[PDB]
């Protein structure tokens, strides 16, 4: 069953990280979260840890949602990376951000047609040490369906705003 | 074995249904791919640049279809009765893959019937997650969307973004948005981008948060009956400067979303985008493919959208094709074996083998 | 004192030197404001909306114009042989402002000078750190390199900006903006807004901080203007530009030499190098052009390449154009206006008015 974190449990994991790669969606967008995004990608990029985004091709709720939101915060495009160029990355990485994702993450894509997100492509976040979940409750995605990340790993369920809970990320940062 | 592309012979019609890189994995796939001479000049795609994929060229349509197992077209093809018999050039006992906007043109699917031809709805792809990447639906009409936004701009006197000069300040432009399916959602994020103030409006109460997500704002009231709501939607249209409607009830003609009555209490100088216009225009003074203007207001109803992007919508389009063929391409045995379990063959698959299959009508 | 603001009836000309807020303002100094029936319909100014800030409506350009002691336009008026003596409409004895075009256009200023009418013209503003509130060549080229983007993306077959997209990935569109001023910083910002990947380039050497600021990349080959190079500069701008301009979607043209015609930064040998589908939107096309197959009115399709150079670029913005065009004009205006001997009494030592002033 469930694992839990707070904003200054993130903190100890991921500022003591070489890699961490983001992976935004729709709660990002929802709580428009983007420049606390960025500002907590800026603030491991000056403690010395690497960082790229994983945008999932069918993330949010249309095509180019996270690429507009990321664009607002002025995030460059050098650091934004598709699906199909990023997860083997993964597993060279010690933190799986996901930021309003839940679906895109799912690993019962490449498992069981008892779900309707079977033969989908999907982010390996599984691959990464640790799984930075943040939403606000233990609600479906899009799907309808759960998670069974959420049940396992090294998945940790950050509960709340995303907006907010990057924001006291930042601040437990320095 | 053979996959032809022919040139898009309809009118105000610059795609194609096919990219240099998907050209590059269909011959991987074990095809020669055919295409007409100067089949991709309108999607800025040259023949020179498909050959370099390792791409036949064709001179006619007759010699790019003519041995074709495969063929690949981005809108239906025409019959005799239309003017030129293009299913006619289709070998057959072959297999078509198009929009062919089957439930609507029982024709052009007797006339495919006729000739043994296996044909695919594209536009009947089913609405589930994996046949995302094959749905045609979705990735031209996100580009109609953004296009929407661009041709407001055009047409309208002022600039999207606040600009604060030194001689004096200008507002920015107000935009609203009927209908945030694809194409609305991706018009409010290429207007609010462009400094504009953007609201919307839809009958789906679960487009509150969409609209929301990316700085839009959902006209609803503070607090039956309801659609006194049009209200709000009057208080909002008054002061909105760009109109972009979207809404398109499936089958059905064009709901009516900006009344005649609405127009007049509305500034002018104004633009309204009907990308409706075809299915009816949710504003019925919208004229499809010309520039209407009544009581001040500009009304803008341009034919084929997406075409207007035919750059970038090509390959989308082409890639859509792809992703629904590549799982059906065993090359054991050098043979196409489309899988009848399969949900997309199922929901695409209009007639086969020179009979009428789909439960649409039959 | 009675001012008058007429219809523009040079065709094309949406734009107007008058706002509800300017009107205002004049009738607070000291000014009876005439406007004509429908004069800014194209502005998307209605005449009620004047009315409320306290103009009369005349009904046509002579009636508004007759009893006018000053007179605002955009454009330099019509002469006699252009097809309307509007010149002859305007009082013998009134103050003209707009436009002129002075340095060009003599056969104008003959007909002002033959009737005692004491014309203004704003192209001519002396280029100092005060003068930015009455310049009208910035505040118009501001909205021409919004515009270049918006004129751009119209043309241009492609979207702009990068979408990760269910079908595949879209790439941003790559635009390139040459010359880097008003319009120039507009068209770089504009772009960026549409999720483009801006590059640019000029003659100045500051203005690699400017397009930095903006989030745009520099390209690196005396009163707030470029000064000419030669060829020998031409040459060097070729192919240090050569290496982003083939790859490069959408091309901004910007450059002005004030004095010459404008400077050739895009061939026509270079044109051929550019993608095809590729956008020109050539700025200077009324000044001779940055590029030379670029011809006015109208767009060049040639080397697979479209080549927009429309004049009048600041009249497709004509409500955005106007209103600041008419607080450049009051910006000029007012500190020469004597209320409580309510007249306008244009101080003859000002440099403002000493590089504006041409006949009285
Ligand atoms: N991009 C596109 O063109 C389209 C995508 N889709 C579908 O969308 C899905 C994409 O998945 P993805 O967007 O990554 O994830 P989801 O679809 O699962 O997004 C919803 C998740 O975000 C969480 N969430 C909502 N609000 C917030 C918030 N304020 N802060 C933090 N989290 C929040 C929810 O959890 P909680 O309630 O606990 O907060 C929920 O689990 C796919 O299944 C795809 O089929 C469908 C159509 C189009
Ligand atoms: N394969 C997949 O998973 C796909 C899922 N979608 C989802 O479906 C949604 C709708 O997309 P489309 O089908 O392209 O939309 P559409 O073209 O069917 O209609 C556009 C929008 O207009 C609204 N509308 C229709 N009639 C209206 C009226 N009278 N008044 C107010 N609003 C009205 C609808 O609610 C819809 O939101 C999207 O939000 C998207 O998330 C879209 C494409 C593919
Ligand atoms: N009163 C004042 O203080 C004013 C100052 N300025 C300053 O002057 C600068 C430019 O003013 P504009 O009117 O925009 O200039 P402009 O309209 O005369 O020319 C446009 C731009 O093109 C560039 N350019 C000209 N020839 C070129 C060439 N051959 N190759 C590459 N670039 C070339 C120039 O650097 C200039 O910035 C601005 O940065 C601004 O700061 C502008 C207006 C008023």
């Amino acid at each position: 069953s469930v694992k839990a974190g707070s904003a200054e449990d993130a903190a100890f994991i991921m500022k003591n990280a070489s890699k961490v790669i983001i992976v935004p969606g729709y709660g990002m967008a929802v709580a428009q979260a983007q420049h606390a995004l960025r500002e907590m990608a800026d603030v491991l990029k000056k403690e010395g840890v690497e960082v790229s985004y994983a945008i999932h091709p069918v993330a949010g709720r249309m095509p180019g949602h996270m690429n507009v939101l990321l664009a607002e915060a002025n995030v460059p495009y050098d650091e934004v990376f598709e699906l199909e160029e990023i997860n083997s990355s993964f597993q060279t990485a010690d933190v799986a951000f996901v930021i309003g994702a839940n679906d895109v993450t799912n690993p019962a894509a490449k498992t069981d047609p008892s779900s309707p997100i079977y033969g989908m492509p999907i982010l390996d976040v599984e691959k990464a040490g640790t799984v930075l979940f943040i939403k606000r409750s233990m609600a479906s995605g899009y799907a309808g369906v759960e998670n069974e990340l959420f049940f396992r790993n090294n998945t940790m369920m950050l509960f709340g705003d995303a907006k907010k809970m990057t924001e006291q990320i930042v601040q437990a940062m320095n | 074995m053979k996959i032809a592309i022919p040139k898009e012979r309809r009118p105000g019609e610059d795609r194609v249904a096919i990219s240099p890189e998907v050209v590059k994995k269909l011959v991987g796939l074990g095809f020669e791919v055919i295409v007409e001479q100067g089949a991709g000049v309108g999607a800025s795609i040259t023949d020179d640049a498909l050959t370099a994929a390792g791409a036949t060229i064709a001179s006619t349509a007759a010699q790019a279809l003519s041995q074709a197992d495969v063929v690949w077209k981005v809108q239906r093809p025409m019959t005799a009765e239309e003017g030129t018999d293009e299913v006619a050039l289709i070998k057959e006992g072959a297999v078509l893959m198009c929009h062919l906007g089957a439930l609507t043109n029982r024709p052009v699917v007797e006339a495919l019937t006729k000739r043994k031809i296996t044909a695919y709805a594209m536009e009947l792809m089913p609405r589930i997650s994996r046949a995302q990447s094959m749905d045609i639906l979705a990735s031209q009409s996100n580009l109609a969307g953004y296009r929407a936004v661009i041709d407001g701009a055009y047409e309208f006197a002022r600039a999207f973004p606040m600009m604060m000069t030194a001689a004096g300040t200008v507002p920015p432009a107000r935009v609203l948005v009927f209908g945030v399916g694809v194409a609305g959602l991706q018009a409010i994020a290429t207007a609010k981008r462009l400094g504009a103030v953007v609201m919307a409006t839809d009958v789906r109460a679960a487009t509150k948060e969409q609209v929301e997500s990316l700085g839009g704002k959902f006209i609803t009231v503070d607090d039956e009956f309801r659609k006194k709501q049009a209200e709000a939607v009057l208080k909002e249209l008054v002061k909105t400067d760009i109109a972009i409607t979207t809404a398109l009830i499936p089958g059905k003609p064009a709901p009516v979303l900006i009344t005649e009555e609405m127009v007049t209490k509305m500034k002018p100088g104004s633009v309204i985008i009907d990308l409706a216009v075809e299915a009816g225009g949710n504003c019925p003074l919208s004229e499809p493919g010309k520039i209407v203007v009544k009581h001040g207001v500009k009304i803008v109803g341009h034919t084929n959208v997406p075409s207007r992007v035919a750059a970038d919508a090509s390959p989308l389009f082409a890639k859509n094709l792809l992703n629904f063929l590549t799982p059906h391409v065993d090359k054991d045995t050098k043979t196409l074996v489309m899988k009848l379990e399969d949900e997309t063959v199922s929901g695409t698959c209009v007639t086969r083998d020179g009979a009428i299959v789909h439960p649409a009508l039959t």
